[PDB]
């Protein structure tokens, strides 16, 4: 049962200036204090081996933020969080140059990524077949369209193992063809008891791909499960609103605005 | 003493990675030109011809220093200028240019200067081959003493890493700093033993002695001597030697310290 | 029955080079010719007034650069297209300065677009009504998740009014409160009997937003007509290509690269 | 006929769209500084420093020339420069960098390089401001010749925009020409009147000759004769306002025909 990853009382501050001066004048004087916004508040998570987890909320929930963390690159303010194994993330846009042709864009990412050279020679061909480009393999990305990109990016990402994998609305793009070959290539993931999340807004995707659920609600997780037991919450809660009138969701909305800022 | 010692570990072991994204860097710049690298070596060239038009030919009527014609001089003088004013420009600002596209992966963030500076340092070896080259045509040729370039090109290389290691980070404190470091390169570009040799005896003497604090000064002394003047430079000016060590040890050591306080918090100020 | 965009033999040439210096080598000499990739290939379209097409096919096949060709931003090598009144696009990627504030970026993208100042006076209130912002349209664009940056572009695009709107790819980021408001603008929009066309690869979306459809396959248009007849024939079709096997798959993708591909 | 017809019209037409963009670039170069915009004022007079620093003190030894202090002489001379520089070197840059974001709405492409020019003679306007108020202190106060302002601050913008309506177009065609174009404008900065006077009368006779074909000799000349001098200068030198008055036509006509013929294919060649 052992926990792939651990989170700890994660808390992320922003702090809220109007002006580069107000920046200047906090900066010279150190008594000066200004508004802070709470990204995150109080984020406590336990995830398993084996488990493929869905992040759902509305926009500006703080998901984005959680995988972040998650993988490394952001530094939470108050609190901790580890992982067993190292984690690899997808996001909706690759960071690839248009000027370099696929391979190079297939060398450059794996030396980034921490590969040494002669498993890079030997990953390659792999990468190349998966990608399905074809002749575009050999001209430069800028020439390519999104679908394409998208598919380099993905192979280049699956074909490195992941302990850990954080999938982030990178399937958006792709058609119907690639998410049956990405479907296919999480369940061999799942043989291999690796946890991966799952984020997307896509709700077919979100039954078909994951198991349990987790659910934020303005930086805080309003409930974490099984999948049958918080989807169907999150749906009432979505048709709910829908229901409601525009003064009351602008209403609920400066509640959720008064509640995330605070001056400290 | 923990941050020299995470930042030297690092170096030492990302050797092949600097000199790979090095090579890549310099593969991107020059994508979509014709002429391609040869862009490396020709911006130089070209400067270097209008620097003796001004201050060879207009200014001082062609007249020899030390007994050497002043084309070969100021050949030998200028060859690591572009390769320190680049590097020291571009390293400013490359933890700001290249901070998202590495930040989700985890990659040492300590050889993001050292590996643009790299991608300049390969221009200076081609430079300096080819002023190597042509300074045959006059008659002198390679003696022993050369073997000198053993220790003074790459110092060189070393000072500059340095520079950027600090102003990398504080770059990304406060980006006023970039704007002020080109005005300081252009005095250090004036008051410096490249294009002129200060006349000593008076108020030259004074900025004789001004200019004697001048890493470049030491530089551009130290290549003519191994290149040029036939002399083991370190046996009258290990004074200079020793001072400049000190000034890259205080360099490295500062830059490393302030780095490895702020890389947390370097998405926050970014 | 006015024909509000009419296209007469759009054809669009992507000339292949390896190497830049290639390039340098016909450039010099008229002589040299190199292989030709065919973007499209003898497109006819006719678009009436009171239309909604959705655009469907898989990835590489041409919609984007047949949207682009529509909204003008690209000009045919061979053929014409017309319009009757004046074309807006929403992209995937909205253009906006992550320097600039949401004031700021309403501003720029307004005076870009082709609007005098005193109608973005009157104009910028509902734009940030629409946005659901608030604060956040004080501070820079770079502060911003991207779903708050996809609802700042889609309020600037729709405030103006076009005659002809083509929605590509633009709703994937949002959830279902924005959806269901774009619908809604989509029902207004629709009784002005201005042309829309939607692109996008969620199915559900497609069949609650659009009433045509237009299929592409390799750059050329496969199916033309009511969606009640070509959108089961592209669902069968993408059924058919899951069924075949991996050699089957490949050898249609070479087809098809050998028929988009030529020398002259 | 057609070209020229086609770009006066839209740059006619476009004068506050123009205006404002130039505007928001000057905001979005100078976002993330502490001082601001102050930087457009504070980067060329620290230059001026070192000019007078290196030329004034160290060269010449601090003479004056016709009557008139260095330093002043110096000042008026050197205020255009900047602007020169700057614009031509971004404007060669400024369609390649911002034709994707305007791409995709309808707007007037043979804009692009004057708003950016725009966002540069600001700096111009202000420095100048600054130039005329500083040289009080000598004992030179305005007087009625100042008027001719009027017809020379004009003129500069025009010649440098003309060259960028060509160079820009150039730039999308070759990327190489906009490196050429930096070696060019160092040329032109060291064979003119801006920190020298040519001795005539010999091989410098031969570099007056030459020189008085440089744009920057009338422009630099005529602000002298304007604020320092106290004398009509299209008297004696009409010959040299004539010949400036083609080349900016010239250029203006070329860059227009070049502009109207590649414009639809540009996005082939980007
Ligand atoms: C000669 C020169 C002085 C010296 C000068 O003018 N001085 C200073 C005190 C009095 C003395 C004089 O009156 O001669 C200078 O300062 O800048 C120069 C600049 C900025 C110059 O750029 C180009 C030339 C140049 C190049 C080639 C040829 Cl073939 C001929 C010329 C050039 C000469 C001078
Ligand atoms: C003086 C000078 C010559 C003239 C020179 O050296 N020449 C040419 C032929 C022989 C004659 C000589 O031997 O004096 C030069 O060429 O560049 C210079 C550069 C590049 C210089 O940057 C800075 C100074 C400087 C600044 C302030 C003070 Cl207080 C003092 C100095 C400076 C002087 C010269
Ligand atoms: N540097 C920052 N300063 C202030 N607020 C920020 C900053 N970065 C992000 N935020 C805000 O933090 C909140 C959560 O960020 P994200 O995780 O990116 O949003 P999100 O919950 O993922 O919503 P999505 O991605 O559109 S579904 C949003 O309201 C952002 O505007
Ligand atoms: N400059 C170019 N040179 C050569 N081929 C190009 C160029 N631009 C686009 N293409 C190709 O033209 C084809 C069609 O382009 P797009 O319209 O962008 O693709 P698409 O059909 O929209 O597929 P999507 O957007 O991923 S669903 C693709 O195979 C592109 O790789
Ligand atoms: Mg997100
Ligand atoms: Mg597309």
């Amino acid at each position: 049962m052992n926990v792939s990853v651990n989170i700890k009382n994660v808390t992320k501050e922003y702090r809220i200036y109007r002006t580069n001066k107000e920046r200047m004048k906090d900066a010279l004087i150190p008594k000066h204090k200004n508004k802070t916004f709470f990204a995150l508040d109080d984020i406590s998570l336990k995830a398993y081996e084996g488990d493929v987890i869905g992040l759902v909320g509305i926009n500006g929930s703080g998901k984005s933020t959680l995988s972040n963390i998650i993988g490394g690159s952001l530094s939470p303010t108050v609190g901790k969080v580890d992982r067993n194994g190292e984690v690899s993330v997808i996001a909706i846009s690759a960071g690839l140059s248009g000027q370099l042709t696929g391979i190079e864009n297939i060398e450059f990412k794996m030396l980034c990524m921490g590969f040494k050279r002669k498993e890079i020679k030997a990953m390659t061909p792999k990468i190349i077949e998966f990608s399905e480009l074809g002749e575009f393999i050999y001209q430069p990305v800028k020439k390519y369209s999104s679908g394409m990109r998208a598919k380099l990016g993905f192979s280049i990402n699956i074909t490195v193992n992941p302990d850990i994998l954080v999938i982030d609305e990178a399937l958006s793009v792709g058609d119907q063809t690639f998410a049956q070959k990405c479907l296919d290539k999480i369940y061999e993931f799942k043989e291999q008891n690796k946890t991966i999340f799952f984020v997307s807004h896509n709700l077919g995707q979100v039954r078909q791909f994951c198991t349990k659920i987790a659910w934020i609600e303005g930086g805080k997780l309003k409930d974490y499960g099984e999948l049958d037991d918080v989807l169907p919450k999150y749906e009432a809660f979505l048709n709910d609103f829908k229901k409601k009138s525009k003064a009351e969701q602008k209403e609920f909305r400066n509640k959720l605005d008064e509640s995330r800022f605070v001056i400290k | 003493m923990s941050a020299i010692g995470t930042v030297f570990k690092e170096h030492v072991k990302n050797f092949y990675l600097i000199q790979r994204l090095a090579q890549f860097q310099v593969k991107i710049i020059n994508h979509s030109n014709y002429l391609g690298v040869a862009w490396e070596l020709i911006n130089p060239v070209m400067q270097i011809m209008v620097y003796w038009m001004v201050f060879g030919l207009g200014i001082r009527s062609n007249a020899p220093i030390h007994g050497v014609p002043f084309v070969y001089w100021l050949l030998v003088g200028i060859s690591m200028w572009f390769f320190i004013n680049q590097g020291i420009l571009e390293g400013t600002k490359a933890i700001t240019q290249k901070f998202n596209q590495v930040s989700k992966m985890n990659f040492p963030l300590s050889i993001i200067p050292t590996y643009i500076v790299t991608s300049r340092f390969y221009g200076h070896l081609g430079l300096l081959l080819l002023v190597i080259i042509a300074c045959m045509f006059t008659g002198i040729y390679p003696s022993i003493h050369i073997i000198q370039l053993l220790i003074y090109v790459p110092f060189c290389f070393f000072l500059t890493a340095s520079v950027t290691l600090l102003t990398s980070t504080l770059g990304v404190l406060v980006r006023d700093t970039q704007m002020l470091m080109q005005a300081i390169l252009r005095i250090l570009f004036y008051f410096s033993p490249i294009l002129w040799l200060p006349k000593n005896h008076g108020i030259s003497g004074l900025i004789h002695e001004m200019m004697k604090y001048n890493p470049v000064y030491f530089i551009a002394e130290s290549y003519r001597a191994a290149i040029l003047y036939h002399e083991w430079y370190f046996m009258d000016h290990w004074k200079l030697m020793l001072y400049n060590f000190g000034i890259v040890a205080i360099f490295f050591a500062i830059g490393a310290y302030l780095h490895m306080k702020y890389r947390d918090q370097f998405a926050d100020f970014l």
